[PDB]
């Protein structure tokens, strides 16, 4: 989970805090899920991805 | 710094706003309106400027530079 | 329908086609790729089926 | 109610929700035999009134 999301978004933050031009933006492809939870046992995946 | 290269981006509301400017930019002459930049379009996300050692030698940047180093100077001269 | 991951990686790789890039730009994109599966009824339930 | 999708208002499950709400109201509502574990129940939140 940590993985997915958490160190995610600090990589999206750490590229915003790198960047002082706003008319350059970085295009985050986000891996979303259509199945969060309805699959079976996968941990925190969902929990990620939604 | 006097950057040798230096890139202008136009993303974002604010690069189309850049973008528009520059391409609204326009060299007419005797009655011909050939653009400054040609290269910039609608579908150009960034224009480089590009020097051999230092933009601040170029004419673009130069000017505006000098100009404003001796209005400042003169501003600074009417303060006091 | 089920796609390859060449054919996941094309659908991507347009999402990163200048016009998508300044559709993100002007306001964030969701991009639906699932190949209709979102239409099953009781996805978990037809796959363990199958 | 979830649909074959998503979440969407129902009318009779949420009458039965307005209905139990309703008999608690007049009628009061016991909890006996009821065994909770409540957390975030500090003076002063919801979880405290609850």
């Amino acid at each position: 989970h940590r993985i997915m999301l958490t160190n995610l978004l600090r990589l999206l933050g750490a590229v915003k805090s790198k960047k002082p031009t706003d008319t350059r933006p970085a295009q985050c492809i986000l891996p979303l899920s259509p199945n969060h939870g309805t699959f079976g046992f996968d941990g925190l995946y969902s929990e990620s991805k939604i | 710094n006097n950057p040798n290269e230096l890139t202008i981006h136009f993303g974002g509301a604010k690069g189309r706003a850049i973008r528009d400017n520059y391409i609204g930019m326009m060299f007419e002459t005797i009655l011909k309106s050939e653009k400054i930049f040609k290269d910039i379009d609608e579908t150009t996300t960034s224009y480089t400027f590009v020097s051999p050692t230092g933009l601040l030698s170029a004419t673009q940047f130069t000017q505006p530079a000098l100009t404003l180093m001796e209005k400042a100077a003169y501003e600074d001269i009417k303060s006091k | 329908r089920t796609f390859s991951q060449k054919e996941m990686a094309f659908n991507i790789l347009g999402l990163l086609t200048p016009e998508i890039v300044q559709l993100c730009q002007e306001e964030p994109v969701m991009a639906d790729l699932n190949g209709g599966l979102q239409f099953i009824d009781n996805l978990k339930d037809f796959t363990s089926k199958l | 109610k979830k649909t074959k999708d998503g979440w969407e208002y129902n009318k009779k499950l949420s009458s039965l929700y307005l209905d139990g709400l309703e008999s608690a109201a007049i009628n009061g509502l016991t909890f006996k035999d009821k065994y909770v574990l409540v957390t975030g129940a500090g003076a002063g939140s919801i979880g405290a009134e609850i």
